[PDB]
RNA sequence: UUGAGCCUUGAUGUGUAGGAUAGGUGGGAGGCUUUGAAGUGUGGACGCCAGUCUGCAUGGAGCCGACCUUGAAAUACCACCCUUUAAUGUUUGAUGUUCUAACGUUGACCCGUAAUCCGGGUUGCGGACAGUGUCUGGUGGGUAGUUUGACUGGGGCGGUC
RNA sequence: CCAUAGGUUAAUGAGGCGAACCGGGGGAACUGAAACAUCUAAGUACCCCGAGGAAAAGAAAUCAACCGAGAUUCCCCCAG
RNA sequence: CGCGGGGUGGAGCAGCCUGGUAGCUCGUCGGGCUCAUAACCCGAAGGUCGUCGGUUCAAAUCCGGCCCCCGCAACCA
């Protein structure tokens, strides 16, 4: 499973079309990357599971609030 | 993010200006620094009495003149010289913690030297350039020593 | 110094990229004709749209509120002892058949045509060399009327007449820099309802955007 | 360093014969000018070899046209508009290089671990690209699905509504 | 080192069997259109999660038409 | 039928995209060099520039028609 991690995108089924029209299956799948955070509540680069346009919500929500969360959905990291 | 400037951060940006910037760089550069912030465009009106004006004013007198004949002129060997043994090797520069350092401490800080290199770090021995600041915005500089007496 | 007297003096007064409102400008415009000649106050406005294809042409005459300051020959086309009364109204020359030999030939000296119904049957087929001059008699502006001593005084009241060129530009003059500055605002304002009065319908680009008023000698400021 | 998009300011228009460098269009025997024009040297450049320009010193109100004659068309001085051409301001590119924050490493060493299957650490090397996820215009005989009119001494070319 | 990876302890819940119904999110195929191309088949089978005797929903950022209504649920109607 | 190009004396190609504009080679008719030819030297004749229009100071050239050539496209119910 793709992950972003805090935007929501997870793998999940749907259709493609543009004109014709066909029965395509699309599977809607996102980018996947990692970056390097530093907290100073530890002395570690921590390792984040990342795609595209999160940061933007790692910073409107605080990192703490983002890790959180997924122990509130119970989604190892 | 759109943004609204408030430093001379752009060569087509202005005070009181819109630009579009990426969050994490506009809150690790811009908005802790006061030179850029988001929203704020109810604002802008009076920029230019409260800061243009303002600015502009103490660049009235700040400086004035065009270069230095004090502390600016020479260059010499100083004090300074490197750590390394027979084999030539620095194993990696310690730097500003390092290169003024004469105690070498480890259970208290080492105090960090305002030194300025022209290539930013030292990674070989040997006949190296260094500067220090001799007033607001110039540097003066040296040559290390190699004698290392 | 490659630029003469005269023209150093406008080059500090006005620069083409820099802002201008011209219900202030068009006061400063009668200060940078600099010829000695008679000059003149011209309005040009850069196309387009096509320059070659005939859908998208524009060529038309029409009639200032203040004139343009210019003196005009007005030819009448009329028969008995109106001829005489119409010169006095306006006409400053007369028009018979032995005159449709010199249109034929294209030798005009006249900025407007005026025809009685009557004898109009002397011109009546001439489209093909005063259309294409703006001069022929039209019954849809007055310039053909039982009542030519009327549309003597309305040519002579001040009418211009404006047609593209290859180049991509028209020109068409506004007044004299004699004038006070409303007065060359309103003819301004009256050129461009003119303009978009023969407005074509298919073409496609800029008709109306890109304006001036430049001057003889001189230089212009956009509006 | 500037190939390109935009900006701004300088510069510019000569087949050839006949006197001439007519860029184009429209005006115009009076109009450019005394704080200013020529010319050829130390020394350069452009080329249609016609001539001519930047810099500088000068010399010091000029000078053209008519008549004659070239050409679609005049020859001072110019509103307005291109062509070519170098810089200025700026975004963006092909390339060379520099920094390492991103990225690769099918490098090395350590820890997990008397486990090298792969995660973390230590660190060298290259470095703003690749890889992937698609948006998007093609190509695709491979894949996936699919279409293929009737009359006819055998269908075939021919006749036919 | 702080930690992390890993480890230990205590308390808590679920796992399967299924009958029929049922909520939450996805979801065919063979057909039919007398081919087949939007459409039909079809939200039926089928899958993951989850549960009660029912489930579910629920108090207008909803309807209505100048009259006014003032949560959800369910049967006969509205309507082929 | 659409779009961008091709068609310039008998056979091939510059010119067109800037209006001041017709050329070259080979054929043919002259000759020349050779005993003589494929080639080479350089004059003269042949002008609806496929073919018809439009507009002006200026188009074979620009914007169109008509007939063929080169090459695959879209513009509908």
């Amino acid at each position: 499973s793709r992950v972003c991690q805090v935007t929501g995108k997870r793998p999940v089924t749907g259709n493609n079309r543009s004109h014709a029209l066909n029965a395509t299956k699309r599977r809607f799948l996102p980018n996947l990357h990692s970056h390097r955070f530093w907290v100073e509540s530890e002395k570690r680069f921590v390792t984040l599971r990342v795609s595209a346009k999160g940061m933007r919500v790692i910073d409107k929500k605080g990192i703490d609030t983002v890790l959180a969360e997924l122990r509130a959905r119970g989604e190892k990291y | 993010m759109q943004v609204i400037l408030l430093d001379k951060v752009a060569n087509l940006g202005s005070l009181g200006d819109q630009v579009n910037v990426k969050a994490g760089y506009a809150r690790n550069f811009l908005v802790p620094q006061g030179k850029a912030v988001p929203a704020t465009k109810k604002n802008i009106e009076f920029f230019e009495a409260r800061r243009a004006e303002l600015e502009a004013k103490l660049a009235e007198v700040l400086a004035a003149a065009n270069a230095r004949a004090e502390k600016i002129n020479a260059l010499e060997t100083v004090t300074i010289a490197s750590k390394a043994g027979d084999e030539g090797k620095l194993f990696g520069s310690i730097g500003t913690r390092d290169i003024a350092d004469a105690v070498t401490a480890a259970g208290v800080e080492v105090a960090k030297s305002e030194v300025r290199l022209p290539n930013g770090v030292l990674r070989t021995t040997g006949e190296h350039e260094v500067s220090f600041q001799v007033h607001s915005e110039v540097f003066a500089k040296v040559i290390v020593n190699v004698v290392a007496e | 110094a490659k630029l003469t007297k005269r023209m150093r003096v406008i080059r500090e007064k006005v620069d083409a990229t820099k802002q201008y409102d011209i219900n202030e400008a068009i006061a400063l415009l009668k200060e940078l004709a600099t010829a000695k000649f008679v000059e003149s106050v011209d309005v040009a406005v850069n196309l387009g749209i096509d320059a070659r294809k005939s859908d998208q042409n524009v060529r038309g005459a029409t009639v200032l509120p203040h004139g343009t300051g210019r003196s005009v020959r007005v030819a009448v086309f009329t028969q008995g002892a109106n001829a005489e009364a119409a010169k006095a109204a306006g006409a400053e020359l007369v028009g018979m058949e032995d005159l449709a030999d010199q249109i034929k030939k294209g030798e005009m000296n006249f900025d407007v045509v005026i025809a009685s119904p009557d004898a109009m049957r002397v011109v009546g087929q001439l489209g093909q060399v005063l259309g294409p001059r703006g001069l022929m008699p039209n019954p849809k502006v007055g310039t053909v009327t039982p009542n030519v001593a009327e549309a003597v005084k309305n040519a002579k009241a001040g009418q211009v007449r404006y047609r593209n060129d290859k180049n991509g530009i028209i020109h068409t003059t506004i007044g004299k820099v004699d004038f006070d500055a409303d007065k060359l605002k309103e003819n301004l304002e009256a050129l461009l309802v003119a303009l978009k009065k023969a407005k074509p319908t298919q073409a496609k680009g800029v008709y109306i955007k890109k304006v001036s008023i430049s001057t003889t000698m001189g230089a212009g400021v956009a509006v």
